[PDB]
């Protein structure tokens, strides 16, 4: 009997408790020790109808994963002093020498473990005095931590048995002859980034669309690749040398003192590698949208940075690149694009409950290396006289990454 | 569902702009999950605008031309949406509402929980002017009774309010909707139903109260002698 | 296709009767319909194509058959008369006005010569009434010294009267001082479904 | 962990060859927002010598520490 299920999560991994690392003990320690060896049944003239705009499991996910986040913030994580007036001055200053609106050394008085003993030290601004709180701004990075997706197994539960639609070309919402019975999931990683999709699953055949109503553009479309594009990110410069914690309630975290080669942040991806899977897309969207019809991308039109440019988390530190050069232009029916990035580490989580904020990011520069697996976008639409059609970068719904990879699977019960 | 709060109804020029203000209460706000707008011209169906994520701020819009001349901006912590428009044209005289979607709609399409109050924005180079009152002498040379009224010609912005005996006549009265004039200016005709064969005896003073120029005009409706 | 065609354009309908709406879509998928009523702002009466509102009354269905989304509305009271419109997503339809059903009413045909003050100020409003008529729909000519005059005059028309069930519609032509002066006769011709013959009321130049 | 200024041996009774038992005054914030007021506290082993660490104070009422037998049972 195949009914259900509905809900409930069981997490895993073969991480090792040695690494320290803050997804790997939300897997090593907030979750169990997985099973190697991975094996499927599949049914025999049995078809699964799966649902993955009305997952649970999705839902689960989504909860579990930000939900994981009260971890951070509760043991070191806090949400304290100070907030004192920043008071910012121009570039500093030396071997920079570069012409950055966005790092802002500004200076104030900062009282240590002492009870009344203040200091005059250096801290960063992004983007006169101030410009920062007036709202929940929650402070502190702590030692180890290390933000990064690890790959994370969901077994079924006890009695349950998970189903895992292996057709290759799957809407995720209807019918699926081709199914079969799986101890775990494959390891889903909580993939942090917006409009793009990073380190996700690939389509088994061709550029796999889905979303709920593709006619309905308040409906996220989701565009699952049926190939890699290598994003390489680096920071050009170097900073913050490591961290300076100074009381209790008191820590020097940011600044450093050794700049370096200040400039604008950016990742290294070639043009043409993702300009081919935009071929790929808009030629699957034309077989959706007339047959015929010609396809332009555009980019955002405005909103909250995270979603107007590419949010992503790289070691912890999150960087917010434009990728508007991504997106403008048009599809009738050795040279790499260079994308503008800032980092940050303000970041609005769950709805509006508060604002994480990390740093110093330790050491200097960065590297992270991630594939994009997939996008998602936005239509604009119009009238009789729209034409061409113009899809602009969306995100905003995180639950979307994990949609991305539970549309195939659903937890069943048996009688 | 209690209307959102919109800003009043606002009057600028060819080439301004303006922001439309429209709020409500927390749990409205946070059952919504995009703040759509939508503008009807006056006599004409309604004309979707577009819509600002509550959640993100992201924005998306039914033309590129909404998308340039419309910034929708949104603030959680005030519960409130603002609609910025630039380069206001005369084609954009209408009237805005905002509207909620709340959360969970699933397929459903697009149904809204809560409309707006409603905002006239009209755009016209047009100065503040009080209305000419010019009374529709009634022929005494084919009923018992007659129509006789006053017109209100030559007035901006809109709206005007006219009263008949100092609202002592009300019954029988048709005061005719505000029409826009290729001037720029709007003129509004009002008149009432009465005896035909009273027409030169009785006095018909009709009180055209002009609210925006804060100018009241009595004028009478009688045939010439 | 156009995205929606609500039809009709206008619909009256006597006090007990049952409305039959009708938008077709170019498209699949649920609707959503809303009544908006002079002055005020649009709401929700039925959602997910026959799923009413909650505080709707039940005399308020809907369905669709194929593309064609229908409406119903049975037992209409005389406070269910309002403008109705579609909506597809981020489309609208074509919008409906719901009237009240009556017999043809002839209108009362009355001609009024502007203000000696309007005159001299330099224009001249040439105004014709129909009184208390039915349907709204009219065919008002004017003719100065038998010249069509169309798109030189302004027309506006009261709503269905709450008691009379009737509409009155001000025509007013738009003339300068100098046209004004110039000619002498400014016939109004009113045509109606009530009417035998188009009725002629008109005046002398400045004159009663 | 304002700094406390240590004295020496207090005083009358003792009258002891001990330099464990350090004296130190300071300015003690009461419960009302801005009010100090100067106490006294001991130190054991100039002015300071405390915290710089995490250093977790207060006894509470009762509580009261020794070991108490604990038996265990099988599972």
């Amino acid at each position: 009997v195949w009914k259900d299920a509905e809900t409930t999560l069981f997490c895993a991994s073969d991480a090792k408790a040695y690494e320290t690392e803050k997804h790997n003990v939300w897997a090593t320690h907030a979750c169990v020790p997985t099973d190697p060896n991975p094996q499927e049944i599949h049914l025999e003239n049995v078809t699964e109808e799966f649902n993955m705009w009305k997952n649970n499991m999705v839902e689960q996910m989504h909860t579990d994963i930000i939900s994981l986040w009260d971890q951070s913030l509760k043991p070191c994580v806090k949400l304290t002093p100070l907030c004192v007036t920043l008071q910012c001055t121009n570039v500093t200053n030396n071997i920079t020498d570069d012409m950055r609106g966005e790092l802002k050394n500004c200076s104030f008085n900062m009282t240590t473990e002492l009870r009344d003993k203040k200091q005059k030290v250096y801290s960063l601004f992004y983007r006169y005095r101030l410009i920062n709180c007036n709202t929940s701004a929650i402070t502190q990075a702590c030692p180890k931590v290390s933000f990064e997706p690890i790959p994370i197994h969901y077994c079924a539960p006890a009695g349950f048995a998970i189903l895992k639609c292996k057709d290759k070309k799957f809407n995720g919402t209807g019918p699926c002859p081709s199914v079969s019975t799986v101890q775990c999931t494959h390891g889903i990683k909580p993939v942090v980034s917006t409009q793009l999709l990073l380190n996700g699953s690939l389509a088994e055949e061709e550029v796999m669309i889905r979303s709920e109503n593709i006619t309905n553009n308040a409906k996220n479309i989701l565009v699952q690749f049926n190939t890699p594009v290598q994003i390489n990110c680096t920071r050009p410069n170097n900073n913050t040398r490591k961290s300076i914690r100074i009381g209790p309630g008191q820590a020097f975290y940011a600044t450093g003192d050794i700049i370096g080669d200040i400039r604008q942040a950016h990742c290294n991806v070639s043009k043409a590698t993702w300009n081919e899977t935009l071929g790929k897309v808009v030629k699957q969207l034309r077989k959706h949208f007339g047959n015929n019809t010609i396809i332009r991308f555009a980019n955002s039109s405005g909103g909250d940075l995270e979603v107007t440019t590419h949010s992503f988390n790289c070691g912890g530190e999150f960087f917010y690149c434009n990728t508007s050069g991504l997106f403008n232009s048009t599809w009738i029916s050795n040279d790499s694009i260079t994308l503008p990035c800032r980092i940050k580490q303000i970041i609005n989580m769950w709805q509006r409950i508060g604002q994480a904020m990390y740093a110093p990011p330790i050491q200097g520069v960065i590297r992270c290396v991630s594939n994009i697996t997939g996008l998602i976008l936005t239509r604009d639409g119009g009238s009789t006289n729209s034409t061409t059609e113009t899809f602009r970068p969306g995100g905003g719904d995180m639950r979307d990454n994990w949609r991305s990879e539970l549309y195939k699977y659903k937890v069943v019960k048996i009688e | 569902q209690v209307q959102l709060v919109q800003s009043g109804s606002g009057v600028k020029k060819p080439g301004a702009s303006v922001r439309v203000s429209c709020w409500t209460s927390e749990d409205i706000f946070e059952r919504t999950e995009l703040i759509h707008w939508v503008r009807q011209a006056p006599g004409q169906g309604l004309e979707w605008i577009g819509w600002v994520k509550t959640v993100t701020g992201a924005v998306n819009f039914g033309s590129p031309d909404f998308r340039q001349r419309v910034s929708l901006t949104r603030d959680r912590d005030l519960f409130t949406a603002h609609m910025d428009i630039r380069g206001l044209t005369q084609g954009d005289t209408a009237t805005y509402f905002c509207a909620r979607q709340k959360f969970y709609t699933g397929g459903q399409g697009w149904y809204f929980d809560l409309w707006g109050r409603g905002t006239l924005i009209v755009v016209s180079s047009a100065s503040t002017k009080g209305p000419s009152v010019f009374p529709l002498a009634p022929s005494s040379k084919s009923g018992g009774t007659a129509a006789l009224g006053c017109l209100v010609k030559d007035y901006f912005p809109e709206p005007v309010t006219v009263s008949w005996n100092s609202g002592a006549l009300t019954s029988g009265v048709h005061t005719f909707p505000a029409v826009l004039q290729s001037s720029g200016l709007y003129s509004l005709s009002s008149v009432v139903t009465v005896p035909s064969s009273s027409l030169g005896t009785q006095t018909y003073i009709c009180n055209v109260n002009h609210k925006p120029s804060n100018t009241k005009v009595d004028k009478k409706v009688e045939p010439k002698s | 296709e156009i995205v929606l065609t609500q039809s009709p354009g206008t619909l009256s309908l006597s006090p007990g009767e049952t409305a039959s709406l009708s938008c077709t879509a170019a498209s699949y998928g649920h609707m959503t319909w809303y009544q908006k009523k002079p002055g005020q702002p649009p709401k929700l009466l039925i959602f997910a194509t026959s799923k009413r509102a909650s505080g709707i009354p039940d005399r308020f269905s809907g369905s669709q058959f194929g593309k064609q989304y229908t409406l119903t509305i049975t037992r209409m009271e005389p406070e269910d008369f309002a403008r109705y419109y579609c909506q597809q997503l981020e489309f609208f339809g074509q919008g409906t006005r719901l009237e009240i059903r009556r017999t043809v009413a002839a209108p009362s045909v009355f001609i009024f010569p502007p203000s000696d003050e309007q005159l001299k100020s330099g224009t001249a409003s040439v105004v014709c009434l129909l009184n208390n008529f039915y349907p709204r729909e009219a065919k008002v000519q004017w003719k100065v010294d038998n010249a069509l005059q169309s798109g030189n005059s302004q027309e506006s028309v009261t709503e269905q009267d709450s008691k009379d069930s009737t509409y009155s519609l001000s025509s007013t032509l738009t003339l300068s001082k100098a046209d004004y002066e110039k000619h002498k006769v400014y016939a109004c011709e009113v045509t109606h479904q009530g009417l035998s013959s188009p009725v002629t009321k008109s005046f002398n130049r400045g004159e009663c």
